[PDB]
């Protein structure tokens, strides 16, 4: 049940509520208050979502979907069977989203570490908010958010993102496409690097950083540190969600037509605007 | 057809991916063991791995995981209930004692080497050529604890030289003696240094170090341990 | 107000690092560019040197080539009138040749044939430099991962522009080089093909890109956690475990049940990765080829 190193660190105090009341662990599992809370919404949730999978008839995961109030609706409560479910769900799986943030935090305070982590998650929950939270609210209805189900859910995207013609146009949809596609970059490299030098060339013996540095500088003229790597892909990580949340949440609401036409207030400038040639003109 | 063999393959090399990434996990802290340094039970699905050897650096010998493992140092702990699972309380002084969020590892008591076998962090005054080149020079600044008292005032900065980095600020004590304090858990204000790990009295606990123009593995992690214990055992 | 140790509070610089020597040519490495001091605050503030042997520079060059090829056509497309360059910037295009000439070289330049030319020069850029990152790691005498890793990338590159479009049968299935030219071809390749997201290979290759953002999210804010014990000196604690690996694998053991070493945990971040274009080469590969259509072969896998 314990790390051969473990028990030297599994001493009282840390937590946020409730004292030493729920001060200890399951297995590996530390269970602070917020383990019991995080349990409590999850359990609930996991429960509405089986009785909705009765109200529709099915018991495959791949049919099973639990969608939001209609339209019609607007922002307010709705029959079960027509949105209250997935309104119901939503707030326990907030709560457990956010109780599981809470518990890390407690977990942090036993270990006296630093509290980068719940931080980083914390974005991801923002995410999740913007989609079935923020923008709905500033749309008007509960009916813009997504539904629960494998893969009805991809038909959400896929239907929202078409209803403003090509999506790739959308310019925060860009920059956040950049982050993911440079974080995983970074993140192959990053791995390899560190491993590479862990497991130089055959019966050699291990590199070290200076290694390390001289192969990057060597490649590419540069190294960021071993220390300026993991700020780094925190960086592009948090960054990359965050432009995903931003370029929805102005979907809809600031921005409604095709976000292709977004683009003429560029090549539409007083200047160039009016000059033959080219592709527009 | 194809597509349907290409996915099928898929699946099981991704199963064998992660059996393999998993055992590789297992080359430290296993066998699990009970409360008691007992071996556990049950280990789980998986098989520890055949072990794998490194070869240290500079003459600095062997490594081979997994491994005998043993805390090479007592653990002043003692439990709190009659079954599995609770917290274990310190007996003496958990600061003191190295445990909880105060908990150092024994790791060797020799320096770390930079690529060419010298000593990778020495004291600022010993490295040649280094220099603050930005940012507030903490050098001189009085040293503040999270009790608002004046504890010291810093009188140097050890450098990692091949990363060319601040890791510790040497401060010198009213008993005239020195201790580092990692720059981690420093705040360097315009006019002084703060510390909020730690409170003025407790400073001249902070472990000291045997040569001064040096930090060996087991030194750093006793220092950083004692520090980081303060945000809880400080407290007050 | 804590640290949190994302941007250095004091700089501190000393002579420049030339780096190790081992069996590198040190005649092919430039000298000590300048130091930044704005670098500095987020990681190393030293430029340079760089290495440039024979593939250094073959890689370099073809690589401009490539970049100007197609420059040249923006502007003969642009009528060599600056203003209108600017306007249309992401608008122009080099589109491959016309169907009608297949896998064939005798296409006319101005209408894929610079497509071709530019295509071969990006074809040398690309794999001389991987041959560069092979060697860069032989003369440090560090493992290969670098090379293997960069080549799985190559792959979703190769099957784009070059292996798919000889199974298709012409050049004109491959992609153009043009700023919102390549979006459109991208979202067309997917309405043509019974719509991507039914391709089970598009599905994984999510789950790996969404992953990995997790995993570095994961990795970088654990050890900035416990870097307060020195937690960036990965080699280091690999061979000799510190508090620092202690607790970074505490923290997660006690939050979901399980965890990583020190070198485990990039083994799992280099196959994260990876596995985002390995995914995705395959699932590209068999469009058109064999499945035409995602949605009916879903339908009945097969
Ligand atoms: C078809 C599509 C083709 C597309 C091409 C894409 C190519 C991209 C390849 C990317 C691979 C990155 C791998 C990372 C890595 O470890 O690199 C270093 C690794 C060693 O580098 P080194 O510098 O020589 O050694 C340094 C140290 O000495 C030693 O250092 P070390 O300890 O770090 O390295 C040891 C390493 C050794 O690594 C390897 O040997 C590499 C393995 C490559 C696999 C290729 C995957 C192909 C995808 C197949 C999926 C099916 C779809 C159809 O161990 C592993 O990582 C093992 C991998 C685990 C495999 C699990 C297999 C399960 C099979 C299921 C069995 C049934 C179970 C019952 C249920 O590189 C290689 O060995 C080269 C791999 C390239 C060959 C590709 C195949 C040719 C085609
Ligand atoms: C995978 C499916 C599609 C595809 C779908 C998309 C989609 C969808 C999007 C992009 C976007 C981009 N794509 Mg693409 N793209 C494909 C294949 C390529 C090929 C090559 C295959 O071999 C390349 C080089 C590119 C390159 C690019 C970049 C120009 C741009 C993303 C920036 C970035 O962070 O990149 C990661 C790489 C690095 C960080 C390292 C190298 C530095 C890069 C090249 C810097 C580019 C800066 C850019 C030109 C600046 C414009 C602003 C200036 C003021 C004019 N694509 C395939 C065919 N691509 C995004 C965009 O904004 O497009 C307009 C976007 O939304
Ligand atoms: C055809 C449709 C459109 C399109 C429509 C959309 C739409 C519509 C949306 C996106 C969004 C995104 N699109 Mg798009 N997109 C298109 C094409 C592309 C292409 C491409 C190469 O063609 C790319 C790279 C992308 C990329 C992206 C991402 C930048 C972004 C989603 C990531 C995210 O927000 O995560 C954020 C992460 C989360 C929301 C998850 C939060 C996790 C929570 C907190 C925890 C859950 C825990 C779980 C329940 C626990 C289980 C426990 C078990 C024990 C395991 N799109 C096309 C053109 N895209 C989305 C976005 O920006 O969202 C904000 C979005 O809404
Ligand atoms: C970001 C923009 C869109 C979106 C766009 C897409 C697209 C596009 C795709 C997916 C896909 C997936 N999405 Mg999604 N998805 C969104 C929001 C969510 C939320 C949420 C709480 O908001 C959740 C739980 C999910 C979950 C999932 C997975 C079922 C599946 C991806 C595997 C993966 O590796 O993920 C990354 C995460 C990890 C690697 C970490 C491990 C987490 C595991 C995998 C979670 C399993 C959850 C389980 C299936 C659901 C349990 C729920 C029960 C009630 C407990 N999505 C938003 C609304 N999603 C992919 C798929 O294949 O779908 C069929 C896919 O192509
Ligand atoms: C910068 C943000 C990136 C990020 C970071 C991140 N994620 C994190 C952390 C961090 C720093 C954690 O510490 C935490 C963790 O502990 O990971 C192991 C986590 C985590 N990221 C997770 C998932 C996740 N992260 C994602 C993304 C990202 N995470 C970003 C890329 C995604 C995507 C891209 O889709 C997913 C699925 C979880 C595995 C884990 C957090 C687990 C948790 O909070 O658990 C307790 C909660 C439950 C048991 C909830 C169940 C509730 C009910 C059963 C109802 C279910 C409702 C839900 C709406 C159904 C959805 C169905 C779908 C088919 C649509
Ligand atoms: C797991 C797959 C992921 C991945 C991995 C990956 N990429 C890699 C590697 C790896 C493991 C490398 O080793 C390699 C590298 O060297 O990285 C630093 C690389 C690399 N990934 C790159 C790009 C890249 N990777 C991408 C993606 C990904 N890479 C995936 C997410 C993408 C996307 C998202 O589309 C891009 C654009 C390259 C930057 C780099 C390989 C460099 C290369 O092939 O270069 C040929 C050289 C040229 C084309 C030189 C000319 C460049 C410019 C056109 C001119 C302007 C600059 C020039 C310096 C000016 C000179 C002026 C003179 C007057 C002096
Ligand atoms: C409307 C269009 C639909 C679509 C299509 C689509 N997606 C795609 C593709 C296509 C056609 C791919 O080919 C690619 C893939 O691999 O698919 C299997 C992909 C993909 N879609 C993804 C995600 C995704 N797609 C989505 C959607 C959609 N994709 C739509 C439904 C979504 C959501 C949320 O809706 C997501 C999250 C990725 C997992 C994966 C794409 C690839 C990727 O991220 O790649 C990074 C790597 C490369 C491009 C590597 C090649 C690198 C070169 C070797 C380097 C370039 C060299 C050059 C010298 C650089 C010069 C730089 C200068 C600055 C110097
Ligand atoms: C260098 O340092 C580092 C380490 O260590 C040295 C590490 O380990 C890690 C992280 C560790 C890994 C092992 C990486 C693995 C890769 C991933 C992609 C992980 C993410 C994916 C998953 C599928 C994780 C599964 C997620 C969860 C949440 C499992 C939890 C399971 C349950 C059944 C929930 C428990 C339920 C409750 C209610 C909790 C309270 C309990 C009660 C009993 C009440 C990192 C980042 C790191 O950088
Ligand atoms: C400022 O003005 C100057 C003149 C200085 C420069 C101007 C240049 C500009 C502004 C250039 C802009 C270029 C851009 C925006 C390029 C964008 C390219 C993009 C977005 C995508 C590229 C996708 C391409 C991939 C899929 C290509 C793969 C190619 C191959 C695998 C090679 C295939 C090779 C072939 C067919 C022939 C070679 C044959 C062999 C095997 C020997
Ligand atoms: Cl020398
Ligand atoms: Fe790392």
């Amino acid at each position: 049940a314990l790390l051969s190193f473990e028990r030297k660190y599994r001493v009282p105090g840390g937590t946020l509520v409730g004292g030493n009341l729920f001060d200890f662990w399951v297995g590996p599992f530390y269970v602070g208050f917020f383990g019991v809370a995080t349990f409590f919404f999850a359990a609930l949730g996991i429960i509405l979502i089986a009785w909705s999978a009765v109200l529709q008839g099915t018991w495959n995961p791949q049919l099973i979907s639990v969608y939001p109030p209609a339209l019609e609706y607007g922002l307010g409560g709705a029959p079960l069977a027509k949105g209250g479910l997935w309104q119901i769900i939503t707030i326990c799986a907030t709560g457990a989203f956010v109780s599981w943030a809470l518990r890390e935090v407690e977990i942090c305070r036993k270990l006296g570490i630093g509290y980068h982590i719940p931080f980083a998650f914390a974005f991801a929950i923002l995410a999740y908010l913007t989609l079935v939270l923020f923008r709905p609210v500033m749309m008007g209805a509960w009916g813009y958010a997504f539904p629960y189900g494998i893969w009805t859910h991809l038909d959400w995207v896929s239907n929202t993102g078409y209803t403003y013609g090509n999506f790739h146009y959308n310019p925060a949809h860009m920059i956040a496409i950049s982050f993911f596609f440079t974080n995983a970059l970074a993140l192959a490299l990053h791995g390899a690097l560190v491993l590479s030098a862990a497991n130089p060339e055959k019966g050699k013996e291990m590199r070290t950083p200076d290694h390390e540095d001289t192969f990057f500088r060597d490649l590419v003229g540069y190294s960021i540190g071993t220390l300026g790597i993991h700020r780094l892909g925190l960086l592009l990580s948090l960054s990359a969600v965050f432009f995903s949340a931003l370029c929805m949440i102005i979907t809809g609401t600031i921005w409604f037509d095709q976000w292709v036409d977004w683009w003429q207030w560029w090549v539409k400038l007083p200047w160039w605007a009016n000059i033959p040639g080219g592709i527009n003109g | 057809d194809l597509a349907s063999l290409a996915i099928y393959s898929f699946w099981i090399f991704l199963a064998g991916l992660i059996y393999y990434l998993q055992t590789e996990n297992m080359r430290e802290g296993y066998p699990l063991e009970n409360e008691d340094g007992t071996p556990a039970a049950n280990q789980g699905p998986f098989p520890l791995p055949k072990p794998k050897t490194f070869i240290l650096p500079h003459g600095r010998g062997t490594l081979t995981v997994p491994g005998p493992e043993s805390e090479d140092r007592p653990i002043a702990l003692a439990r709190t209930a009659v079954s599995e699972g609770f917290p274990h309380a310190p007996t003496g002084d958990p600061m003191k004692d190295g445990v909880g969020p105060a908990s150092w590892v024994a790791r060797r008591d020799l320096p770390e080497l930079d690529g060419h076998g010298h000593n990778k962090i020495k004291p600022m005054k010993a490295a040649a050529g280094f220099h603050v080149s930005a940012g507030k020079n903490p050098i001189g600044l009085p040293v503040r604890g999270c009790d608002l008292e004046i504890a010291g005032k810093v009188v140097d900065i050890w450098v990692d030289i091949p990363e060319q980095m601040a890791r510790f600020l040497e401060v010198e004590l009213k008993d005239g003696s020195t201790r580092l304090l990692p720059m981690q858990m420093v705040k360097v204000q315009s006019n002084r240094v703060h510390v909020n790990a730690l409170s003025s009295d407790l400073f001249a606990g902070i472990p000291t170090i045997k040569s001064p123009t040096e930090v060996t593995l087991l030194e750093e992690d006793k220092i950083c341990g004692y520090v980081a214990g303060g945000l809880m055992y400080a407290a007050p | 107000a804590e640290y949190q140790n994302i941007f250095s509070q004091v700089q501190v610089r000393g002579p420049a690092d030339l780096g190790m020597t081992e069996d590198v040519n040190l005649a092919n490495r430039s000298g000590v560019g300048p130091f930044s001091t704005l670098l500095g605050w987020f990681g190393n503030a030293q430029l340079g040197p760089i290495y440039l042997g024979s593939l250094g520079v073959l890689s370099l060059f073809s690589g401009l080539m490539w970049f100007f090829t197609i420059g040249i056509w923006f502007w003969y497309q642009a009528g060599w009138n600056p203003a209108v360059f600017l306007r249309d910037l992401f608008f122009f295009s080099l589109e491959p040749p016309a169907p009608e000439y297949g896998l064939s070289f005798a296409a006319p330049l101005k209408e894929g044939g610079l497509w071709l030319i530019a295509s071969f020069f990006m074809f040398v850029a690309v794999w001389s430099w991987w041959g560069r990152t092979y060697l860069r790691a032989q003369a440090l005498g560090m493992g290969k991962h670098t090379a293997w890793a960069f080549l799985s990338a190559i792959w979703l590159w190769m099957v784009l522009g070059f292996i798919r479009p000889i199974l298709m049968g012409s050049w004109s299935e491959a992609v153009p080089y043009g700023i919102f030219s390549h979006l459109d071809w991208t979202n067309n390749f997917s309405l043509v093909h019974g719509n991507l997201f039914y391709n089970p290979f598009l599905g994984l290759s999510i789950a790996f890109l969404y992953g990995s953002a997790l995993l570095f999210a994961m990795h970088g804010a654990t050890i900035l956690a416990v870097s307060r014990f020195g937690g960036e000196r990965e080699l280091e604690q690999i061979a000799d475990r510190g508090t620092a690996a202690e607790r970074a694998a505490l923290f997660w053991r006690w939050t979901m049940g399980f965890n990583a070493t020190m070198e485990g945990i990039h083994r799992w971040a280099i196959w994260m990765a990876v596995l985002v274009t390995l995914t995705g080469g395959i699932g590209i590969l068999l469009s058109g080829t064999v499945v035409d259509n995602w949605y009916v072969w879903g339908q009945n896998h097969g």
